[PDB]
């Protein structure tokens, strides 16, 4: 709080071994602390079916889906005769 | 009951729901027949997500 | 706050002066307390 | 003949997909230029193809649509990516700004990313 | 009597459901389930 | 949404249903001398 | 994007659509 930097000295220079430096962090490094974990995405046909049945929604999704249905249906029916 | 696959499903569902709500915010932004309150809420929800 | 963090990533001083009238530490606290993900998690508690 | 028209929802979803795709990169150059059907593929124009229609779609009489999705590939179809969604499958890779951007989409880009 | 490969598991019990046949169905179904889940329990999916 | 984590339990679709819950119940109650079961709860016949 | 691409019941070449179709085929053919 006072007189703390009266006769100050210079730090000469450091030699930096690997992993003792800034910007020394990796995606593949272990997450010792840092409580947030990464999970394996469940891409398997039964699990995909379950997810598809539980995924939320969106209005545009519904309207575009029913329009796609009607257009492709009228197309396939007109091709036949 | 398989608990490992259950947790995998739970996490993947979280991710998918985040993505759909981001898409819906983009949708409410990209059309001009929405009001000002809706557009502002969409923009700032986009920022937060 | 939101627009300033979107502009400058983690420059807390620039974000603070963007908001004005608030210090960096209050901005960091409010940023950490924002409930963004909570609605997508399983339950209220 | 029968006329199939493209509704407004399809083009809105188109520009939404394009906006998200461009906001994805926005930073890597040589993937983003500075200037600025047996799948889920749709033609993005009114169909009988009036040549002014395809010219308008590209710039943002009639020809067969199959020729259009031969000469231009992704550029005509609603959601278009490089390498896939096109017909000829060089140096070209996916994730490229194949579609020219309107004056509105660029304003929206500036809205969504103020660091731009 | 050549091998026939036993079409869909409940093939037998759909004709005169008895106690022994139903027990047999339960046994073979749970054996298949146990084997598959053990293989996935330790190793996992192809990815 | 009364059942919390049972939503996320995997199951094969459209064919070959397996019953973990009912099988576990029938196994656990099949060990306890039906008379004291009748005394335990009124649900049992 | 890729996950939503694979879970596309509209597109017939999508994996999920083929899986569901064949599952219903087998399920109804046996019973």
């Amino acid at each position: 709080l006072i007189n703390y930097q009266v006769d100050s000295k210079l730090l000469p220079k450091n030699i930096e071994p690997p992993l003792t430096s800034q910007y020394s962090t990796r995606h593949d490094a272990p997450r010792g602390l840092f409580p947030f974990e990464s999970y394996k995405p469940s891409v398997q046909l039964p699990d995909m079916a379950k997810l598809k049945k539980m995924m939320n929604t969106s209005d545009s999704e519904s309207t575009l889906y029913k329009y796609l249905k009607e257009s492709k249906r009228k197309y396939d029916e007109i091709t036949h005769p | 009951i398989d608990t490992h696959t259950a947790t995998d499903i739970y996490q993947t569902l979280i991710a998918l729901n985040l993505d759909t709500t981001v898409n819906d915010c983009l949708d409410k932004l990209l059309n001009d027949e929405c009001t000002e309150s809706t557009r502002e809420n969409a923009l700032y929800d986009y920022y937060a997500l | 706050l939101l627009k300033g963090i979107q502009e400058f990533g983690a420059d807390w001083y620039k974000v603070a002066k963007n908001v004005g009238n608030k210090s960096p530490e209050q901005c960091i606290l409010r940023f950490l307390q924002l409930p963004i993900e909570d609605k997508f998690l399983y339950g209220d508690g | 003949g029968a006329v199939f028209i493209v509704p407004k929802i399809l083009i809105r979803e188109h520009e939404r997909v394009i906006l998200k795709q461009i906001l994805q990169i926005l930073d890597q150059d040589e993937l983003v230029q500075p200037p600025l059907l047996f799948g889920g593929r749709h033609y993005l124009f009114n169909t009988f193809t009036a040549h002014m229609g395809v010219l308008l779609v590209l710039l943002q009489k009639y020809i067969t649509a199959r020729s259009a999705f031969v000469e231009f590939g992704a550029s005509v179809i609603a959601g278009g990516q490089r390498i896939v969604d096109d017909y000829w499958e060089q140096n070209l890779s996916s994730h490229q700004r194949v579609f020219k951007l309107s004056t509105n989409l660029i304003s929206k880009i500036s809205l969504l990313r103020p660091s731009f | 009597p050549p091998e026939t490969k036993l079409p869909y598991p409940t093939y037998w019990s759909d004709k005169k459901a008895d106690t022994d046949t139903l027990l047999y169905e339960q046994i073979i179904q749970r054996d298949k389930i146990n084997k598959y889940s053990l293989i996935r329990e330790t190793n996992g999916y192809d990815p | 949404n009364g059942l919390g984590p049972l939503k996320y339990a995997p199951h094969l679709p459209f064919s070959k249903s397996e019953n973990p819950v009912l099988s576990t119940i029938a196994f656990l109650v099949g060990l306890v001398n039906p008379k004291t079961v009748q005394s335990m709860t009124q649900r049992a016949i």
